[PDB]
């Protein structure tokens, strides 16, 4: 274990004897993480990195049917809960009973708006986030019933209703704009084959304006570079085949600088705290950058590894992010939730599976039963589901109106 | 008459007479619900009634007051926020009282998107930005890195052209925490939208300031990234003295940020036809190995790539 090596203690924060809220909070985290790393030594047991599959599974299969009122704050994000859970099960190789699947299809049907797109629950106005989630869920299920749920003409019409003159998209009508809306749109339109010629006109340019002095991408032009927005911006560009619109080098330098030398996991933005969900938004960028630089025929690219420390990340997630009762989380001391379970699991899979053409190199830390199903770095659903969905919807032509 | 959702004497809407006429529309989750939330009686109650007034599109003062309860139960429900803005215009509500409302709920839930978007819509309607910089500063006094707060600040400053005092504010927060990257970002936002970095005097002022900050906190990554960010533009090799000046902190302020910044300067020298190319290249590769094997092993895959790529390029 890279984290447990003695030389690793040298990675602890050096505050230069100038304390600020930033150094003080980072220190608290490193202290907390250190107690976790060293627990084995203090209890004299041999470290056993084991992904608690059965624990995670009961938590997931349970949340997929019902949730306590703690989830009232997610009453407007129900298609998200379906996506996070169904996607987590998928990574855990847990299949969806034809009965559950149809129930989910029926539910998302209630969330779907008569004017295209999906709402966060039965009867809610459509919004791009739950639309992205609903569509991703339906593709994970991948049945003809699931695919048929999506009204492709109203969906395209809906995207057009959010399209802006500058290339951006509103998240919903009378709503806000940021890099997430472009990704939600590019994701659902590509998967469902509704991309017309002018739909994403000027979108690659608008997203490129979101890249700042840091190399990363902010929510809108001018904003601080963030891991969540940077994944959306780059993944959207890959879908649009415009990755080259970004300074890929400065971005590569920024994302790799986000891995915490000590904790091993990724932080969202410079000088903030590590968080397990970033195992996906940040680490997920490396596979994307790999593909892009290789598309530019980059000779120096690795033939076996992603450009981040895959070992340290897997160690952070396994030792520091699992809840004994099942479910994964932000960092030690945090409460488990379906969002973090989805992204900690998603980021683990990215850390375990490498691929670049004919090259396929796995790196599974701990018990080999730790290997999870691979995840497509752009859509974040199984690679097979993506091929299966696009191949299906390609049988339908792009809505002419 | 706002009966607080928290009030000890708060009563369900169904147990309320001024509501009695309207029948509550429950939620249709289907015969076989999934990710079904076991609502509390209160949550369930307010939403069945919200559903009812919305289904009938009842633009009443009573509907306006209920949305407030539905928002407090779930501030992320954008549909409710939507209807609420609908009612703000119909009933012709005092938008200043509504600014007071949104100021209060943002203080309570500053990390919510809806609350901030709503405030923006109000500022647009009233075309009044007078309270903004002060309100936002109070939120940043609680969480100096709130992304929404910084986004809102950027929008108010750009829309209403309130640039004059932001660089001073930035200096203030940098004194408070020189590691606050949101502030280093704000610094670049202000400068690039006012003077720009082509003005050599400004550039000089900024590169010197940043260098002092590095002296004080050599391991503060933000100062380093800002230094790279404003010079990287014109090409780090365009600045001869800089390589020297950093090679001096080599024993004093020599974190792996200094090491990395040197590989950055070398990278650019190689690309811009530098003298001693064979020499400079070995250095950059030496640093790349010191980094990959010793100083910055978390980024070994990156530093190796940098090594390879550098060779492939200037062999
Ligand atoms: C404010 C902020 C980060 C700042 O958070 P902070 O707590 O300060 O954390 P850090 O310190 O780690 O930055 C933005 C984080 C962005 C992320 C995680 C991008 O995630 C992808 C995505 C796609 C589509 C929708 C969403 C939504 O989250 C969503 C939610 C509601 C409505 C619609 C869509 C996200
Ligand atoms: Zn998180």
């Amino acid at each position: 274990l890279y984290s447990l090596r003695p030389e690793h203690a040298r990675e602890r924060l050096q505050d230069d004897s100038v304390e600020t809220v930033t150094s003080i909070e980072q220190a608290k985290v490193e202290e907390k993480i250190q107690e976790v790393f060293s627990s084995y030594k203090f209890n004299h047991l041999v470290p056993r990195l084991v992904l608690q599959r059965e624990k995670h599974f009961h938590y997931l299969k349970r949340g997929l049917r019902q949730l306590t009122d703690a989830y009232e704050c997610l009453d407007a994000s129900r298609p998200w809960l379906c996506y996070w859970i169904l996607h987590s099960l998928e990574l855990l190789d847990e299949p969806i009973p034809q009965i559950v699947a149809t129930d989910v299809c029926q539910f998302l049907e209630l969330c779907q708006s008569p004017d295209g797109g999906f709402g966060g629950g039965p009867g809610q106005y459509p919004h791009l986030a739950p639309t992205y989630a609903a569509v991703n869920a339906l593709c994970i299920i991948g049945t003809e019933e699931a695919y048929n749920v999506i009204n492709r003409e109203k969906l395209l019409q809906y995207l057009y209703s959010l399209k802006q003159p500058d290339g951006s998209f509103l998240m919903h009508v009378g709503g806000e704009v940021d890099v997430r809306s472009a990704y939600c749109a590019a994701s659902v339109a590509s998967l469902t084959n509704i991309i017309t010629p002018d739909l994403f006109e000027g979108t690659a340019e608008w997203i490129a304006r979101c890249q700042n002095w840091e190399g990363g991408i902010g929510g809108v032009p001018g904003m601080e570079a963030h891991g969540g927005y940077t994944f959306c911006g780059l993944a959207a560009l890959v879908i649009l085949k415009k990755e080259r619109s970004l300074n890929l080098k400065s971005l590569l330098q920024w994302v790799t600088s986000r891995q915490m030398r000590f904790e091993g996991g990724f932080q969202g933005r410079c000088n903030k705290l590590v968080d397990g969900c970033y195992s996906f938004w940040q680490a997920g960028l490396l596979p994307l950058l790999h593909r892009a630089l290789h598309a530019q025929g980059d000779p120096a690219l690795s033939m076996s590894h992603w450009m981040f420390h895959q070992q340290a990340l897997q160690e952070y997630i396994l030792m520091c992010c699992q809840c004994p009762a099942g479910g994964l989380l932000d960092k030690p001391g945090k409460s488990r939730d379906f969002y973090h379970t989805c992204y900690c699991l998603s980021g683990l899979s990215i850390a375990q599976h490498f691929g670049s053409g004919a090259m396929l190199h796995d790196v599974v830390m701990g018990v080999p039963e730790n290997v999870l199903q691979p995840t497509h770095p752009v859509y974040n659903i199984g690679p097979d589901k993506v091929i299966q969905a696009t191949t299906h919807f390609l049988q339908k032509p792009v809505p002419g109106f | 008459g706002f009966l607080s959702l928290d009030s000890p004497t708060y009563v369900l809407y169904r147990d309320r007479a001024e509501w009695a006429d309207i029948d509550p529309v429950p939620q249709n989750d289907g015969p076989s619900p999934v990710v079904q939330i076991i609502y509390s009686e209160k949550f369930r109650d307010v939403y069945d009634y919200f559903r009812a007034v919305l289904q009938r599109d009842e633009r009443s003062e009573r509907a306006f007051k209920l949305t407030r309860d539905a928002i407090e139960l779930n501030a992320a429900n954008y549909t409710v926020w939507h209807f609420r803005r609908v009612l703000l215009r119909s009933l012709q509500k005092d938008l200043q009282e509504e600014m007071n409302y949104i100021t209060a709920i943002i203080e309570e839930q500053p990390k919510n998107y809806q609350v901030w978007h709503h405030r923006r819509v109000l500022v647009e309607w009233l075309k009044d930005p007078s309270q903004e910089l002060e309100f936002i500063a109070d939120i940043l006094n609680q969480d100096a890195k709130n992304y929404h707060a910084w986004q809102h600040r950027q929008w108010v400053i750009q829309e209403f052209r309130l640039w004059d005092n932001e660089l001073q504010y930035v200096d203030q927060l940098l004194k408070e925490d020189v590691r606050n990257n949101s502030v280093w970002n704000q610094r670049h936002f202000v400068i690039s939208n006012t003077t720009g970095y082509s003005d050599r005097a400004v550039l000089e002022r900024e590169v010197q300031y940043t260098l002092e900050m590095i002296k004080l906190v050599p391991h503060n990554e933000s100062a380093w990234n800002y230094l790279k960010g404003i010079l990287q533009d014109r090409g780090l090799s365009r600045y001869p003295n800089l390589l020297n000046q950093l090679l001096d902190l080599q024993p004093s302020h020599s974190s792996p940020y200094l090491i990395a910044f040197l590989v950055d300067i070398y990278e650019d020298m190689l690309e811009n036809q530098c003298d001693n190319k064979e020499d400079i290249l070995n250095k950059a590769l030496e640093l790349c190995e010191i980094l990959a094997k010793e100083k910055d092993t978390i980024r070994k895959e990156y530093w190796r790539y940098i090594g390879r790529s550098l060779q492939s390029k200037h062999s």
